[PDB]
């Protein structure tokens, strides 16, 4: 019935500056009341959601003074005031008014810092791997900022997107940074029927593609 | 029994016990109808109970999403009953207790202002909000108020040196002048306006050691509109650190006519802490009894001892410890609050002559009350129903009218309208 | 101390049906409502339904109608969910909280992953990433592990016993086709290697399983 | 039950006064009787002196002007000498306005003491406005006047004597001894201050303010978890130690948290001898103590008020009623738990709120005691209990209730906040009592009535009426006749040798209700005799015979009933003034009227 939209998928924040997030609603939730019924949640990473703000405006206990939600009847905003490390995470916000409760799709919020360009390293398939009739070239990006990059494989000169599989990691709490990897995989058939495989990495910490390669017939 | 001398007319021998027979001698039930007397003829127009008003106990059906008007939630039931009663014979009613979940909160902040709290003065800046923001985790709709007290402004209880009497306290120390009562702010849900307002009240002092708060108690709770006590729950948090005047020792001071229980404010002033003695503590059991006022004291670890003991003479009430800087009475305040509303305590009103009431209460894990115990339940968490076992007897016939007096729980507007209506004619 | 504990991870198989658990101490049961929260990773929550522990009050979200049955026993204070006919959408962490109509879940459970794969326990393959050729962009070096085909999750990597730990990246499992894929990547300044030995360590409890890779160059 | 609550007298004094706040007999020598009456708020003619109070003197025997104010002091302000003008100099070193003097008086023989515990003043040292109270002794029959202000001392704050309150209370001892209440001493710890009149006299020198009274006795200032006690609320004398020299009885209302306690120190040497602890908390245990013998076994018994007490409705309901009690000395020692309690039936009616003994008011062997509720009565106007000493203590239960006799006023009326019993104003040896009521500047003095006792017999010799049987005769016919005769024993000394009765007997008494009366008086031929009887003091059963006879008609119709025959007497209302116009009153527990029947077959 109600729908939250929370229209920025994610904030970059310097530590120190404060952030408003904002959450929309389609449907006014003030009551009769006085009272309007809007939840704001942070869940940090792999912990479960935490109320923050309940009733629109009130701070839930431990939470700190730094946090302070307000809103119309149907645009809410919630300010952060000096941005920790510890307040990185997923702010949901939650209408608590009619059947069904809806959370908008979270913001996600992350620190900014010093532009970084990945760290590419490339490996071929191993004599083990090879053995049971299966061929994967792993692709390292270690260490970069910001958050988007671009992965293109090329088997002997030209692209190709089939047998390729990305894992991303969280921003590093230590150094802010993220690191990312890509798997290419094929049968080890297919795989000694070309010689150069080549992921390229489009960051922006460059105009070039950051190339790195593998040739099977290298000596 | 009644088996010695008791003969009479008609509606005598009907008024003189349960089992006296009259065949139309009054001796017993198991005697003449063990003696030849038919069962058609004999007299035995006894007692019933008639339940007219009984809106069922909320409960909590609709779920989550509805926020419930204050004006539908329903604690106590029956609402109103007419019990019909004869001589001896017990006519007992049960009566259902629910706790709501949420119910909108009044609570006044009186506080002590001699030169001790100072220091507590400079950490009440801050908490009108911080409190507001606390009480909302338990009520949707929380009001806010501040008042101060110190002293008598008479001989012998401040000094009257003219200079003492325009700073009771030494050089250094800027107190203003002896006041009784001051009403610094009714009933506002603007925390923050709490906060300006309280943090421009100065500090005062006196010569005595206990302080004259009773005068003030007085008049927040009988000042109805001037304070804007809704008809809510209201909490009367009084907070100091020092014992108590009552009454009598307004005798010292050449005071010597008894507190009326009437509201004297004059520009948020009480006006006649000259004119009127300290009220007693059943004078206030009475005036706070009569106003739904949930007193919690907030008082200082060397006066528990004394206000433990005030305690168990005010019927709902509560009692805590507060530090020096008075840095604890967020806590305080729930804390009291919990144990308040976690109990349930049932008292009546002025019954006639010939009518005795009786308690029984049935609470949580099966503990049972008898006596005196019979309207206390306690561990009354949020939803709990309890059972109360109300039990009422006469001797005569007395008023051939009817009388509504209610039973309530103590702190709640809720009532139980119960009318007896007496059987003396015979039939 | 108040406190939600949620039943350990579940494993399932397409169809079958689930029954998750929810227990409540340090507060009386009776006077709140559980509230039930899907996750799936790329929908953020989702509010399943709520129920009220002494009553038989419940009240559903439609679109779970017939998917999500919710139960309560008041004797071991404990709220259940069941999850009937499950297929690749009913996988993914299940919270209970509590709430009442004017203070809405300030407490929750610590979470319930429900995984619905017909796929059977796998250990994991362990193979070596030794670099094709002496590349740096510092004077350090990139090693790696790539652990795949295996069900479940959990695997733990460690590099040397746990020595160092210090520059390592071990990044999400992905899901191969039915099975479970991850890599590990190492920096290890220049001189470190092959001079000393960098070893993975991979261990998958779920099947009881320790493979040590040794990574030798070429 | 004797007190002439009927017509009693009324002194009043100016309006707004509190004419009556306190009440004292007085008696130069031997009786030359009057009332003394304290009005602490009343103006006086001392220069610059707003209501410094005063006592009246009222002479007992009738007279055209009331009462005159007593001049203790007549003089204003003492000035302040160490700066008499120098450079700015109009100090007055004392502040005797709204000094409340009159609050407590009391008299012993021609000596009579009289208190200001409103009286402060600025010290001789660092301006201060120090209420240490202040008393003036008049000594034999007024050719003297002393002040006694032992508070007013070289310790001048509230952490010594400066807020002490001396005269607070104050009574004095069967030797004269001045006894005083000091409720403020020490930060209100609280102390009794005591010294004979010589000692006084020995040591006042009034062109120094500070007296140091030699030989004075005196409670020691104790550690501060004392303070906030009041001490010295109230006092009373008796005693209770084995020896001659009586005891104090003293007030402590604040003393125990607040739940109160009495206690009692020794005559000799101001030291505890007893504590009695109160039973709830800011009860006001120790207002008023009292100390009596209730029980006439020679010993002095102790009475405590704590006017505001709670107790429970048996309906539940709290209420503040006041409780009195009643401990009780033995031989052993005293009963550290009461004997018994009284209980105020009225709310808010502040029933332990003053105690006076009252002596043997009925002169039947036992002392009594009146306690008042200042504000108990149908419209809070204020009541006076008599409740009578017995063997077994004093009675539970109420021998008379004085109330006033006029309309409520919008003020409050105070009526029996002061009270003084246990001496004799008029001829009579039947003790007296003065209540006060100062809401309203009145006082009221009531006498002893001389209490006769009688009882009556009433037996019908042939208790058949023989319908046919008729063996005398009046008119011409015969009629069934029977013999009524009817016995007087009367006594009661301080009265009358002969003691006029008078007697009405009713035939048929219940019949008498419009319908036929069936037994006649053979004398009259008539159903009721009233007669007058003269009857000696402690003589014989004083008898009368005489012949009633039943009807002589087959006319009249009950034949069934038995006709009920009823005597009642009363003292005669006529010629009856003695020692002064007061007449003599039945005793309460004696029956005036007796009923009898005579039947037929
Ligand atoms: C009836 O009820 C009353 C009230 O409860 C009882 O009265 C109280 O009894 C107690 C117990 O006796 C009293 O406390 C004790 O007081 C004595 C005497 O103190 C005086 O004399 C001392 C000896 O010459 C002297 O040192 C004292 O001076 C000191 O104290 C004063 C005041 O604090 C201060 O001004 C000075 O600077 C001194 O420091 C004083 O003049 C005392 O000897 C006792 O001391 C004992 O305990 C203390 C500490 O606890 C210790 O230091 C000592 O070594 C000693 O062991 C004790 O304090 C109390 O004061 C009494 N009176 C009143 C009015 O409150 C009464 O007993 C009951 N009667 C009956 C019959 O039961
Ligand atoms: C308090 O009262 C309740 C109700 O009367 C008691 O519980 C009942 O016990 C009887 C006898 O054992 C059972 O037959 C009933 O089934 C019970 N009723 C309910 C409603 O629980 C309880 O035992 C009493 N408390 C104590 C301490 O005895
Ligand atoms: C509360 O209820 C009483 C009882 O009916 C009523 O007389 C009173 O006016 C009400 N007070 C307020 C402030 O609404
Ligand atoms: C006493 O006199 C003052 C000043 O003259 C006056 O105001 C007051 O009314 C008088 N009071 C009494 C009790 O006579
Ligand atoms: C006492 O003095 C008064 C005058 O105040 C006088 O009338 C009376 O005669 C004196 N009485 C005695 C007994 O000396
Ligand atoms: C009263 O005091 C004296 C000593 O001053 C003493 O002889 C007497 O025994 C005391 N009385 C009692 C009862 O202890
Ligand atoms: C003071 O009162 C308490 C409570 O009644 C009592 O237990 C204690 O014994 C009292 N103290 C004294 C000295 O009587
Ligand atoms: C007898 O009683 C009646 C009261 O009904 C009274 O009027 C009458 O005076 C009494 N007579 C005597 C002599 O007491
Ligand atoms: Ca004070
Ligand atoms: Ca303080
Ligand atoms: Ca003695
Ligand atoms: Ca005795
Ligand atoms: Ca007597
Ligand atoms: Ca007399
Ligand atoms: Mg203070």
């Amino acid at each position: 019935d109600i729908v939250m939209t929370q229209a920025t998928p994610s904030i970059p924040v310097t530590p120190g500056e404060s952030v408003s997030i904002s959450c929309r609603s389609n449907k006014s939730l003030l009551h009769s009341n006085g009272n309007t019924y809007l939840y704001w949640f942070l869940q940090r990473p792999g912990q479960s959601p935490r109320l923050l703000i309940f009733r629109m405006s009130n701070l839930a206990s431990g939470v700190p003074d730094r946090f302070s939600g307000s809103g119309s009847g149907t645009a809410f905003t919630l300010r952060i005031s000096r941005v920790e490390a510890a307040d990185v995470g997923i702010y949901f916000c939650l209408q608590h008014l009619e059947y069904p409760f809806t959370f908008g799709a979270g913001t996600k919020l992350e620190l900014k810092r010093a532009d970084a360009a990945p760290t590419v390293s490339i490996f071929p398939p191993s004599s083990e791997q090879l053995t049971s009739g299966g061929a994967s070239v792993v692709c390292f990006l270690n260490n970069f900022y910001p958050k988007d990059i671009n992965v293109k494989w090329k088997i002997d000169g030209s692209e190709r997107q089939n047998g390729v599989l990305n894992s991303w990691t969280d921003q590093d709490s230590k150094d802010s940074t993220y690191s990312m990897s890509s798997t290419l995989t094929l049968t080890k058939d297919e795989y000694e029927r070309h010689n150069s495989y080549t992921c390229e990495a489009t960051h922006k910490t460059s105009t070039s593609p950051i190339v790195k390669s593998f040739n099977r017939n290298e000596c | 029994r009644c088996l010695k001398a008791n003969a009479k007319s008609c509606g005598e021998c009907i008024q003189a016990g349960p089992n006296c027979g009259w065949c139309t001698r009054c001796d017993d039930l198991e005697a003449l109808k063990k003696k030849g007397c038919p069962p058609d003829d004999i007299e035995n127009p006894r007692g019933s109970k008639d339940i007219k008003k009984n809106k069922n106990v909320t409960n909590r059906s609709k779920g989550t999403a509805e926020k419930l008007k204050p004006e539908d939630i329903h604690q106590i039931q029956p609402q109103q009953l007419v019990l019909r009663l004869r001589s001896g014979e017990p006519q007992t009613f049960t009566l259902k207790f629910k706790r709501a979940e949420d119910y909108p909160i009044d609570l006044y902040y009186l506080m002590d202002l001699s030169y001790s709290m100072k220091d507590d003065l400079e950490n009440v800046k801050s908490l009108g909000t911080d409190l507001m923001n606390e009480m909302r985790r338990i009520t949707s709709d929380f009001r806010i108020g501040f008042g101060s007290f110190v002293e008598k402004t008479v001989m012998p209880y401040i000094s009257t040196t003219p200079a003492k009497l325009r700073n009771p306290c030494t050089s250094e120390q800027n107190c203003t002048t002896p006041f009784s009562y001051k009403n610094v702010l009714s009933l506002t849900n603007k925390g923050e306006v709490f906060n300006e307002l309280v943090g421009k009240q100065r500090i005062s002092g006196n010569l005595d050691s206990p302080e004259g708060g009773f005068d003030a108690i007085m008049q927040v709770a009988v000042c109805g509109s001037l304070i804007g006590w809704r008809n809510v729950t209201r909490l009367l948090v009084f907070s100091t650190d020092a014992g108590f005047h009552f009454a009598g020792d307004g005798k010292l001071g050449g005071i010597v006519l008894p507190n009326d229980g009437q509201c004297h404010l004059e520009n948020n002033m009480y006006t006649m802490s000259h004119y009127y003695d300290y009220p007693s503590i059943a004078h206030l059991v009475q005036k706070l009894s009569e106003n739904n006022i949930q007193t919690i004291f907030a008082v200082t670890e060397e006066f528990q001892p004394v206000y433990k003991e005030l305690k168990n003479l005010i019927p709902k009430s509560a009692v805590g410890t507060l530090s020096a800087n008075s840095s604890n009475v967020i806590q305080l305040i729930i804390d009291a609050y919990n144990s308040l509303s976690s109990e349930v305590i049932l008292e009546n009103g002025k019954l006639s002559e010939g009518v005795t009431i009786s308690y029984k209460s049935y609470c949580k894990n099966g503990v049972n009350g008898t006596g005196e115990n019979g309207r206390k339940c306690s561990n009354i968490s949020i939803g709990d129903e309890v059972q109360f076992e109300i039990s009422i007897t006469s001797n005569k016939c007395p008023k051939k009218d009817s009388d509504s007096f209610k039973i309530r729980p103590l702190g709640f507007t809720e009532e139980v309208e119960v009318i007896l209506q007496y059987i003396c004619e015979c039939e | 101390q108040v406190h939600l504990q949620q039943s350990g991870a579940e494993l399932m198989k397409p169809g079958a049906s689930v029954k998750i658990s929810c227990k409540a101490t340090g507060y009386t049961f009776t006077s709140y409502w559980i509230e039930w929260v899907k996750q799936r990773p790329g929908h953020g929550l989702e509010w399943l339904g709520e129920i009220l522990p002494g009553s038989g009050y419940i009240h559903y979200n439609e679109k779970f109608k017939g998917k999500a049955t919710f139960t309560t026993d008041t004797s071991s204070n404990t709220a259940y969910m069941q999850l009937s006919s499950l297929t690749s959408e009913d996988s993914a962490v299940y919270y209970c909280s509590r709430a009442l109509a004017l203070y809405a879940m300030d407490y929750w459970g610590q979470g319930t992953s429900v995984t619905v794969s017909s796929a059977k326990t796998t250990p994991p393959s362990v193979y070596p990433l030794a670099p094709g050729s002496a590349a740096q962009t510092n004077s350090m070096v990139t090693l790696g592990c790539l652990v795949k085909g295996y069900f479940p999750e959990p695997v733990t990597v460690t590099w040397n016993s746990g020595s160092l730990s210090s520059g390592v990246h071990t990044f999400p499992a992905v899901l191969q086709s039915d099975l479970y894929t991850l890599s590990s990547s190492v920096t290890v300044p220049s001189s470190t290697w092959p001079s000393e030995t960098v070893t993975c360590n991979v261990a998958h409890p779920a099947s009881s399983t320790k493979v040590d890779k040794k990574i030798v160059p070429r | 039950f004797n007190l002439d609550a009927e017509a009693p007298a009324v002194l009043s004094g100016p309006p707004g006064s509190f004419f009556g706040f306190s009440v004292e007999f007085y008696r130069p020598g031997t009786d030359g009787v009057s009332v003394l009456v304290g009005a602490p708020k009343a103006n006086t003619s001392q220069p610059g002196v707003l209501q410094g109070g005063a006592v009246y003197l009222c002479p007992w025997g009738a007279s055209p002007t009331q009462c005159t104010p007593i001049e203790f002091d007549s003089k204003g302000s003492r000035l302040l000498e160490s700066s008499l003008s120098s450079s700015e100099g109009e100090e007055p070193v004392e502040y005797k306005s709204l000094q409340w003097f009159g609050a407590t008086v009391r008299a012993h023989g021609s000596s009579i003491l009289a208190c200001a515990p409103l009286y402060s003043w600025r010290t001789e040292k660092e301006p201060l406005s120090d209420p240490v109270g202040t008393c003036y002794l008049s000594t034999d029959n007024f050719t003297r006047i002393l002040e006694y202000a032992p508070c007013r001392s070289d310790f001048s704050w509230a952490a010594g004597q400066g807020y002490c309150q001396g005269g607070f209370s104050a009574e004095f001892t069967k030797t004269g001894r001045v006894v005083l209440g000091g409720p403020g001493s020490y930060f209100w710890q609280g102390q009794i201050l005591s010294a004979t009149q010589e000692q006084i006299a020995e040591s006042y020198y009034p062109e120094y303010l500070i007296n140091l009274v030699q030989g004075q006795l005196q409670t020691r200032q104790a550690s501060s978890i004392y303070d906030d006690s009041y001490l010295g609320y109230s006092v009373a004398v008796g005693e209770f130690s084995g020896d001659d020299t009586e005891d104090f009885v003293a007030g402590v209302p604040k003393g125990n948290l607040t739940y109160g306690y009495v206690t009692i120190l020794n005559g000799s040497d101001i030291r505890s001898l007893y504590n009695f602890s109160g039973e709830q908390m800011a009860s006001y245990f120790g207002y008023a103590v009292a100390a009596t013998d209730v029980n006439g076994d020679g010993l002095d018994d102790l009475l405590v008020g704590a006017p505001l007490l709670m107790d429970r409705t048996p309906d539940g309901r709290p209420q503040e009623v006041g409780r009195v009690y009643v401990y009780l000395q033995h031989p052993a020692g005293i009963e550290p738990t009461p004997t018994l309690t009284l209980t105020g039936h009225d709310e808010f009616g502040r029933f332990g709120s003053s105690l006076t003994p009252l002596g043997d008011l009925d002169q039947d062997g036992y002392n009594d005691v009146a306690i008042g509720a200042p504000f108990g009565g149908e419209t809070q106007q204020g009541v006076v209990f008599v409740f009578p000493g017995g063997p077994g203590g004093l009675g539970s239960k109420p021998s008379q209730v004085l109330q006033p006799l006029w309309a409520a006023s919008h003020t409050p009326d105070f009526f029996g906040s002061a009270l003084r019993g246990g001496r004799d104003l008029d001829g009579n040896g039947y003790p007296d009592l003065i209540v006060g009521s100062f809401g309203v500047d009145k006082a009221v003095v009531y006498r002893g009535r001389p209490i006769v006792s009688a009882s009556a017999s009433l037996t019908i010799f042939p208790a058949m009426f023989n319908p046919e049987e008729r063996s005398c005769s009046l008119e011409g016919n015969p009629v069934a006749c029977i013999n009524l005769s009817f016995c007087l024993n009367a006594s009661g000394k301080h009265v009358a040798d002969s003691i006029g009765f008078t007697v009405e007997l009713q035939l048929d008494w219940q019949k008498q209700k419009g319908g036929v009366r069936r037994a006649l008086f053979l004398a009259s031929r008539q159903a009721t005799l009233t007669q007058t009887l003269l009857i000696q003091n402690g003589a014989r059963e004083d008898c009368r015979e005489m012949k009633i006879y039943l009807r002589n008609e087959s006319e009249f119709r009950d034949k069934l009933s038995p006709i009920h025959i009823a005597l009642n007497f009363s003292l005669d209302p006529q010629a009856p003034v003695d020692s002064h116009g007061l007449r003599p009153a039945l005793h309460y527990q004696s029956k005036s009227r007796i009923e009898d029947k005579a039947q037929i077959l």
